[PDB]
């Protein structure tokens, strides 16, 4: 028999690397709970993975941008509700007003109160306000705008809404002349009358500015509730993909395990052979 | 407003020009707006500014003629009608009575109408800031007329006190002051003022000096319609001497 090498020793030791580097693989899977953990794994698998793990993070960002859009809508509208009902007194005062059995010194005391309420109307233009941005300005309106008002509802780069708010003080409701600077007066029972009919257009305009905030949130409700669809959806796709089976793996590493024990056991067997031959000296 | 030599100045503007040629930049926005700021002293600025204050002065102006044209033949059209249903006299007053508020709030409406582009009209002339060109005949002619319809639109539409200022500014452009029915407005005007005064028991100060006031301009306005030492003249001085 040959002594100088041991063939026999040298199969079990290189089968021995390779059951040892395999149960490596499996410790990574386990410990970690990812199916790939470097680029060598699989590299489509990872890319693909990498791209869901972008757009996931991004859809639930993209869902945060909704809910605060929403917010900011919300916000408008309960402001244009204090317009609508002082808008509402002053017309319940007009009818008051036109009646004939009045003197100037009521009609003028209806008009102390009509001074009040309208410079209310002009502060709550003024004031109203999300996150120190004036809304009822005219900032966000569709013509001669100083600022565009956009929602970012997407995950990618172009997705995004405009969302309009136009003029909500006096001169926008036809209560003031806009060159003049004059407002309404009930002083007198004609002008009482025309008020009546400048009232009826000054709800009207309020009505159609609440009707276009309350369809913007409702096309967001609707986005929001898709987005998290998405979400869910993409979360599964890229759990299927990255994340690996603890069952099926769990085989992995205890088959590799007898392997590397079946093979340690050989290896000692190897160096023992050679000894045989050492009798017959 | 202004139609716009020497040959160092046709040099100096040339080299303005080429000067101007090689930073052309129809996207430059100025950030220090003192520089750009410096145009409205130009000559285009005031001719635009001049311009748009005719062209308002001009809608306004039309605005009361074609009233007027529409008040003549609303009451012609009214008036050819034929009424199968009139027979006592008691309904032909209350026609007319009707013809004249349809009438008057037409007017009312046109002479808001007319006021608005007065005013357009007054703020487009006062944002021309040159010295030089606000003392030209064409532009003192402009103001002149465009002053006197918007006092007497405001007039119209009852406003008195407002008229004040600009019949106080109007009676300073060239010789403006000599015309009497002016200083006829500012009596009214200052009668109004006084009359507000007394009723809401203001300041002693304020009554006396609005009286004296429309006292100086009824004066004025007598002197300058009748003549000094004339009947009127003298029944006006009767008056003022009772009045303070």
């Amino acid at each position: 028999m040959i002594i100088n090498h041991n063939v026999s020793a040298i199969f079990a030791h290189r089968t021995l690397k390779s059951n040892d580097a395999n149960l490596s693989k499996d410790i990574e899977k386990l410990s970690s709970g990812m199916r790939i953990n470097k680029a060598g794994d699989d590299a489509s698998g990872l890319a693909v993975s990498e791209k869901m793990r972008t757009q996931i993070a991004g859809l639930r960002r993209a869902e945060q941008n909704t809910e605060d859009g929403m917010s900011l809508i919300q916000t408008a509208e309960g402001y244009l509700q204090e317009t609508h009902e002082i808008v509402q007194r002053v017309r319940v005062l007009a009818v008051q007003a036109a009646n004939g059995i009045y003197s100037e010194e009521d009609r003028q005391q209806i008009q102390v109160e009509v001074s009040q309420l309208v410079d209310e109307i002009d502060r709550i233009a003024s004031q109203a306000e999300f996150n120190k941005m004036k809304l009822l300005t005219g900032a966000f309106a569709r013509l001669n705008p100083t600022a565009s008002m956009w929602f970012h509802i997407g995950a990618n780069m172009h997705q995004r809404e405009r969302v309009y708010i136009e003029t909500m003080n006096t001169a926008a409701l036809g209560l003031r002349n806009p060159t003049v600077l004059t407002f309404i007066s009930l002083s007198t029972a004609g002008k009482a009358n025309s008020v009546i009919g400048l009232c009826d257009d000054a709800l009207r305009v309020i009505s159609k500015q609440r009707a276009d905030l309350g369809a913007y949130y409702n096309r967001m409700e609707h986005a929001a509730k898709g987005l998290m669809n998405a979400y869910e959806n993409t979360q599964a796709s890229e759990s299927r993909i990255r994340d690996t089976d603890m069952a099926e793996q769990m085989t992995s590493f205890t088959r590799y395990q007898i392997l590397t024990q079946a093979a340690t056991s050989m290896l000692a067997q190897a160096n023992m052979k050679s000894q045989s031959v050492m009798r017959l000296l | 407003l202004v139609p716009e030599l020497t040959e160092d100045q046709k040099k100096k503007k040339k080299e303005i020009m080429e000067q101007e040629s090689l930073w052309k930049n129809p996207d430059f926005k100025g950030y220090n707006k003192t520089f750009q700021e410096l145009h409205q002293l130009s000559k285009t600025f005031a001719n635009n500014q001049f311009r748009l204050a005719l062209s308002n002065y001009q809608s306004g102006v039309n605005t009361i003629m074609k009233n007027r044209d529409w008040v003549e033949q609303y009451r012609k059209e009214e008036a050819e009608k034929k009424r199968l249903d009139e027979k006592w006299y008691w309904q032909k007053v209350d026609r007319k009575a009707r013809e004249e508020r349809v009438v008057y709030r037409e007017k009312m409406k046109a002479k808001q109408d007319a006021l608005n582009y007065f005013s357009k009209a007054i703020n487009h002339l006062d944002e021309i800031k040159n010295p030089d060109l606000r003392e030209r005949p064409e532009f003192k002619r402009l103001l002149s007329d465009v002053y006197r319809s918007w006092i007497m639109a405001e007039y119209d539409l009852q406003n008195l006190p407002q008229t004040i200022p600009i019949l106080e500014l109007y009676i300073e452009i060239d010789d403006n002051e000599k015309e009497y029915p002016a200083h006829k407005y500012l009596a009214s005007a200052y009668s109004f003022e006084e009359n507000m005064i007394k009723k809401t028991k203001g300041p002693d100060d304020m009554l006396f000096k609005y009286r004296y006031k429309k006292n100086v301009h009824l004066l004025r306005a007598t002197e300058l319609k009748y003549g000094k030492d004339s009947p009127e003249y003298k029944h006006i001085v009767n008056v003022i001497n009772r009045d303070e």
